[PDB]
């Protein structure tokens, strides 16, 4: 459910 | 294939403290977020913390927030978990998780590493005391119970690891502070009390051993 | 928090049977993006978890074709289509739409067999505990199938659930049945108000409960 670092 | 290896779990006092870490092999660690979830005896796993790829983004779960930080060191392929004020309640093993992700969302933790213990207890070390269960029928069920030990490592031998196959060992339970378990023995009526029949209890961290003759009431 | 919850927590399966297992969320599992968050792990004894199943239906990487998963909303079902022994563990469902990411309480999966009534015997306190100033009264329930049994102590025909500990062997690898040790712990003190101790166990293979005593003054 999280953000990934693009 | 992926790897994950955890360590820097152990035993440590109530409000003590511990800083775990995991090392991370064959995916490019730095593409992916991580977690840790930690799993107590006969629970479900239970979410820690997260912490995204390049560590813009970290939770905590409500019941570790305040007390543990999670940090990440891309260039040694290694993931960290600082916990303070330790209580019982985070007695646990702690795993290591690495998050997949296609575009921009984490969605399943897929690798997971064997975990590393946390004991989080402020009992000492105490050899159990031993006490025979003997019956005061073709078959005769005999025991013994091992009492008010701490840490859990005990082992059970019946007449030198002859007797085996009609042996029940029942896990330990905490109670006290303390483990207590017991261990059962099934032989024939002809066997016993005509012959004799012996439990030998070790306990390697408080180096005991002691041998109990079970004898008919 | 979204709760998972899993039905039955307890599944005894044939090998070469079907097994079916359930879990339900507290909150739609369909997320923004459309995807629905809905995982399953299996969980053997001393390992950590390994994923099945994930985003409902898609086997994981070496997962074999008998581990099927679906649903939708809020109801979700693991199928294993033909049980194999290396399936026995704990299954647990996982949803990771919504912070925070949650599991279920899982299910073990475990061995049928025919029933078996427990063998059942009852010990005194040793002389030594009485002397260190507690009094232990032991009953073991042995090799029995299936694994729900209840133990009830009676002090002088009356029950009594303060100072009981219960604890369970896991499925024995050679005949698939389970044991049982239930511990009544007392001081010296309250051992001696009393004289006529009795384990007793209700078990499904009869209606008339096992009963098991023995008297102090004997």
């Amino acid at each position: 459910q999280f953000r990934h670092d693009s | 294939e992926v790897k994950l290896v955890e360590s820097g779990g152990g035993l440590v006092q109530p409000g003590g403290s511990r800083k775990l870490s995991c090392a991370a092999s064959g995916f490019t660690f730095s593409d992916y977020g991580m977690a840790w979830v930690r799993q107590a005896p006969g629970k479900g796993p239970e979410w820690v913390a997260f912490i995204s790829n390049l560590a813009y983004s970290i939770y905590y779960a409500d019941t570790v927030t305040g007390r543990f930080t999670i940090s990440r060191e891309n260039a040694k392929n290694t993931l960290y978990l600082e916990m303070s004020s330790l209580r019982s309640e985070d007695t646990a093993m702690y795993y290591c998780a690495r998050y997949d992700y296609d575009n921009i969302l984490d969605y399943v933790m897929d690798y997971w590493g064997q975990g590393t213990s946390v004991t989080v207890s402020s009992a000492k070390t105490t050899p159990p005391s031993v006490y025979p269960l003997a019956p005061g029928g073709s078959s005769v069920t005999l025991g013994c119970l091992v009492k008010g030990y701490f840490p859990e490592s005990v082992t059970v031998t019946w007449n030198s690891g002859s007797l085996s196959s009609s042996v029940h060992t029942f896990p330990a339970l905490l109670q006290s502070g303390l483990y207590t378990m017991s261990s059962s023995v099934t032989v024939p009526s002809s066997t016993w009390p005509s012959q004799t029949v012996t439990c030998s209890v070790a306990h390697p961290a408080s180096s005991t051993t002691v041998d109990k003759k079970l004898e008919p009431s | 928090d979204v709760v998972m919850t899993q039905t039955p927590l307890s599944l005894p399966v044939s090998l070469g049977d079907q097994a079916s297992i359930s879990c339900r969320s507290s909150q739609s599992l369909v997320h923004s993006d459309g995807n629905t968050y809905l995982h399953w792990y299996l969980q053997k004894p001393g390992q950590s978890p390994k994923l099945l199943i994930y985003k409902v239906s898609n086997r994981f990487s070496g997962v074999p074709d008998r581990f099927s998963g679906s649903g939708s909303g809020t109801d979700f079902t693991l199928k294993i289509s033909r049980v194999e022994a290396e399936d026995l563990g704990v299954y647990f469902c996982s949803q990771s739409t919504h912070v925070p990411p949650t599991f279920g309480g899982g299910t073990k999966l475990e061995i049928k067999r025919a029933d078996a009534a427990p063998t059942v015997s009852i010990f005194p306190p040793s002389s030594e505990q009485l002397t260190s100033g507690g009094a232990s009264v032991v009953c073991f329930l042995n090799n029995f199938y299936p694994k729900d049994i209840n133990v009830k102590w009676k002090i002088d025909g009356s029950e009594r659930q303060n100072g009981v500990l219960n604890s369970w062997t896991d499925q024995d690898s050679k005949d698939s049945t389970y044991s049982m040790s239930s511990t009544l712990t007392l001081t010296k003190d309250e051992y001696e108000r009393h004289n006529s101790y009795t384990c007793e166990a209700t078990h499904k293979t009869s209606t008339s409960p096992i009963v098991k005593s023995f008297n102090r003054n004997e």
